[PDB]
């Protein structure tokens, strides 16, 4: 899972 | 992976200075989201720039980030005396940050001064505890970089020396200390010892004798 | 805004420690918490990040099996547990709050010392003297810190207490100096008060010419 930004600029698992 | 910064730079108040941040992987890009963090004494870290050249909240307008050729850059436009500090860059590589080694920035905001050096021989009390420390106290100098060399008679000393990194006095000039840790027998085996402090190319030397 | 880290730790090789970082004055859940290791007082190494809202973590592969990041949303606290400790883990550890690929806040740091050594109080020696300089040499204590005052806090002007040197033996030493009128030497009394709370030691030393 690559780190990606969510709506609030925070880290979330990316595809 | 290695991030490289200038070790040290000097500027004067009101001038423009540019610090750079290189990546061993190739050109720095916008997707490295270069961060710049200022370290002031007593482990006081302040984020300055991050994201895509974005100034952190409260950071003065004179700090800006950009790319210059294949490097990231921090520009201080109209440097202030309070900007004398260490500046670290950090680059993002998909899933982790790598920090550079930091740049010591001097901002020449006070008059330069060569150090006042005071060299204390071992105290009789310490010698009775079977030790002998020479203490070289280096005070009231600016800018904040010195080199310390010790001599036994006229022979350079290659062991037993510890020297502190300069830090600010209450009057905002710098001070540093250096120690030469000897046995009583070593102390008494030479006719003199010297602490030699090099500052902006000039040396100040003080000498003590066991007698 | 305050990122308050837990206090210094002295622990034996092989043990584990849990450092905490408690945020206040901001919305804890608006930021990731990142962690950084500062070695030698110089080099910085990124350890990892955790998002307090989803517990998503990313680690520097070099700290996998060393560091474990967790969070307690409710008490606005982030934690880092360091395990199987060795002397290579001795460092100052920082937490920082981030968002949008940018650091906004930094903690004050947590000193971790991994050693088999026990605390050891200092030995204090005089540095005996127009103006004149006099001082106190504070030798071979462990761990940091030592604080120094003169005449119980009455004498502050012209006083400088230096940072410690870390000797090859693992013990620290520092000095404190004061510059005084040569005229007052021989009547005015000068006493450095050395405090080493880690070993529950306090020393008063009168410095005479
Ligand atoms: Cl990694
Ligand atoms: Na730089």
């Amino acid at each position: 899972p690559i780190p990606v930004l969510d709506e609030n600029g925070l880290f979330a698992p990316g595809p | 992976v290695v991030v490289t910064q200038e070790s040290a730079l000097t500027t004067s108040p009101g001038e423009t200075v540019t610090l750079t941040c290189r990546s061993s992987t190739g050109a720095v890009t916008t997707s490295n989201y270069a961060n710049w963090v200022q370290e002031k004494p007593d482990h006081l870290f302040t984020g300055l720039i991050g994201g895509i050249n974005n100034r952190a909240p409260g950071v003065p307008a004179r700090f800006s980030g950009s790319l210059i050729a294949d490097k990231a850059a921090l520009t201080i436009t109209g440097a202030q005396t309070e900007d004398e500090a260490i500046y670290f860059c950090a680059l993002w590589y998909s899933n982790h940050w790598v920090f550079g080694g930091g740049t010591k920035l001097t901002v020449l905001g006070q008059p330069k001064a060569a150090p006042s050096v005071t060299l204390f021989p071992p105290s009789s009390e310490e010698l009775q505890a079977n030790k002998a420390t020479l203490v070289c106290l280096i005070s009231d100098f600016y800018p904040g970089a010195v080199t310390v060399a010790w001599k036994a008679d006229s022979s350079p000393v290659k062991a037993g020396v510890e020297t502190t990194t300069p830090s600010k006095q209450s009057n905002n000039k710098y001070a540093a200390s250096s120690y030469l840790s000897l046995t009583p027998e070593q102390w008494k085996s030479h006719r003199s010892y010297s602490c030699q402090v090099t500052h902006e190319g000039s040396t100040v030397e003080k000498t003590v004798a066991p007698t | 805004v305050q990122l308050q880290q837990s206090g210094p730790e002295l622990v034996k090789p092989g043990s584990s420690v849990k450092i905490s970082c408690k945020g206040s004055g901001y919305t804890f859940t608006d930021y990731n918490m990142e962690w950084v290791k500062q070695s030698h007082g110089k080099s910085l190494e990124w350890i990892g990040v955790i998002n307090p809202n989803n517990r998503f973590t990313s680690y520097n592969q070099n700290f996998r099996g060393k560091a474990t990041l967790t969070v307690d949303k409710s008490s606005s606290t982030a934690y880092m547990d360091l395990r199987s400790l060795t002397s290579e883990d001795s460092a100052v550890y920082f937490c920082a709050g981030s968002r949008w690929y940018q650091y906004d806040y930094w903690g004050q740091g947590t000193t971790l010392t991994v050693s088999s050594a026990s605390t050891k109080g200092p030995s204090v020696f005089p540095l005996a003297p127009a103006t004149a300089a006099l001082g106190c040499l504070v030798k071979d204590y462990f761990p940091e810190p030592v604080t120094v005052s003169w005449n119980s806090g009455a004498l502050t002007s012209g006083v400088h207490t230096f940072p410690a040197v870390l000797q090859s033996s693992g013990l620290y030493s520092l000095s404190s100096v004061v510059t005084v009128p040569s005229s007052s030497l021989g009547t005015q009394t000068y006493i450095c008060n050395v405090n080493h709370a880690p070993s529950n030691t306090k020393v008063d030393k009168k410095v005479e010419p």
